[PDB]
């Protein structure tokens, strides 16, 4: 099986900038079959480029696919605002055929401190048996921000998931969303309920809370 | 043009064994190379295999060599995913390529990428039961740019489409992707920032619909 390796993880360029994807092969890869494809958030990949090289009809020219042998290269010589997706690499030079992992290119701004809210469980799902406060991460970048749950000063694990939003198509930000699910019993045990958010635009971890029923 | 329509979104209990369709039109199809490529949520394409429906030559990927077959019928200009032995792991959107061509027809010097992909076919393996969502509100805290929203907690499957205010409100609206909890259901949040000022004039309600359970709620969320 032929692995592929695409480089790097993320892409933090601006528009306009040139963007330049890597994809490397296990092996070489037999008469130059590799094929670069487009994915939007949502959509069916598109394919952009063909024979490592060779660009189908219809597609912009500003892609531009170069290298043989082990070594790929995906170029955009202008990133527009269109553009800003997930790339993949495929080789189908062989009879099994293998795709990369993708390369995420995003909108790079000018670092935002999270907008953190926090919302105790409603009193409709307390008489339904089962508790979640939720903690909003509203419009920050770069992505990498942290949530820690507090219950009674102690950091709650194993519960609790997160999700992301994509990258909005106007600031360009991310927005977070924890749930920490606890049960009734559990829930009412306790008074304090804290979340501590960390992020680059913040110098100090914030840390937003409550108390039960006040 | 060529275009490929699969089949629709399915759900299946673990164990059991799905088939996809997807149908050609346009173009030939006879000698064109037909690939599947499932993508599980929020992970990347994966090769399951290919068939040339004149020379019936299947190929499949190693992982799937057991579990998978793969089929064309020229007849109809369909081809066929079927998927035995389903389980928790399978959950993914199937698609149908096709690759692309220089010329239309039995000549077109075919070039092997997958130039033609479908509408892409959600198939969900849980052992979960088709669940309305409950939709509960975040109401805004009582101490501008203040949040609320509603959180759309628990339901099957896949997916839930969630508006504000019949759809008169977009500005400052986020709905997070869904997490997939313990118990086997799904569960999100749609939240927005509104002026703190304007939070005892406007009516903010959010519209929930799932399309799966044939379920509508329009939750009026107000403060405390
Ligand atoms: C059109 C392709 O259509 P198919 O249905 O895929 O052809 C298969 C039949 O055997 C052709 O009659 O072929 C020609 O124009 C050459």
């Amino acid at each position: 099986e032929i692995v592929l390796t695409q480089s790097p993880g993320t892409q933090s360029l601006s528009p306009g900038e040139r963007a330049t994807l890597s994809c490397r092969a296990s092996q070489s890869v037999g008469n130059n079959k590799l094929a670069w494809y487009q994915q939007r958030p949502g959509q069916a990949p598109r394919l952009l480029i063909y024979g490592a090289s060779s660009r189908p009809s219809g597609v912009a020219d500003r892609f531009s696919g170069s290298g043989s042998g082990t070594d790929f290269t995906l170029t955009i010589s202008r990133l527009e605002p269109e553009d800003f997706a997930v790339y993949y690499c495929q080789q189908y030079g062989q009879s099994l055929s293998t795709f990369g992992q993708g390369t995420k290119v995003e909108v790079k701004r000018t670092v935002a401190a999270p907008s953190v809210f926090i919302f105790p469980p409603s009193d409709e799902q307390l008489k339904s048996g089962t508790a979640s406060v939720v903690c909003l991460l509203n419009n920050f970048y770069p992505r990498e921000a942290k949530v820690q749950w507090k219950v009674d000063n102690a950091l709650q694990s194993g519960n609790s998931q997160e999700s992301v939003t994509e990258q909005d198509s106007k600031d360009s930000t991310y927005s977070l969303s924890s749930t920490l699910t606890l049960s009734k019993a559990d829930y009412e045990k306790h008074k304090v309920y804290a979340c501590e958010v960390t992020h680059q635009g913040l110098s100090s971890p914030v840390t937003k809370s409550f108390n039960r029923g006040e | 043009q060529v275009q490929l329509v699969q089949s629709g979104a399915e759900v299946k209990r673990p164990g059991s064994s799905v088939t996809v369709s997807c149908k050609a039109s346009g173009g030939s199809f006879s000698t064109y190379a037909l690939s599947w490529v499932r993508q599980a949520p929020g992970r990347g394409l994966e090769w399951m295999g290919g068939v040339i429906p004149l020379l019936t030559i299947t190929n499949y990927a190693p992982r799937f060599q057991g579990r998978i077959t793969i089929t064309a019928d020229r007849s109809t200009s369909t081809a066929y995913l079927e998927l035995n032995s389903l389980r928790p792991e399978d959950t993914a959107v199937y698609y149908c390529a096709r690759e692309g061509t220089t010329g239309w027809g039995w000549l077109g010097k075919p070039i092997g990428a997958f130039a033609h992909w479908g509408q892409g076919t959600l198939v969900t393996v849980s052992s979960a039961s088709t669940k309305g969502p409950s939709v509960f509100p975040l109401a805004p805290s009582s101490k501008g740019t203040a949040a609320l929203g509603c959180l759309v907690k628990d339901y099957f499957p896949e997916p839930v489409t969630v508006s504000w205010n019949s759809g008169a409100l977009t500005s400052g609206v986020h709905t997070f992707p869904a997490v997939l909890q313990s118990s086997g259901l799904y569960s999100l949040s749609s939240v927005v920032t509104v002026p703190s000022s304007s939070l005892g004039t406007q009516t903010y309600i959010c519209n929930v619909n799932h399309k799966p359970s044939n379920t509508k709620v329009d939750k009026k969320v107000e403060p405390k």
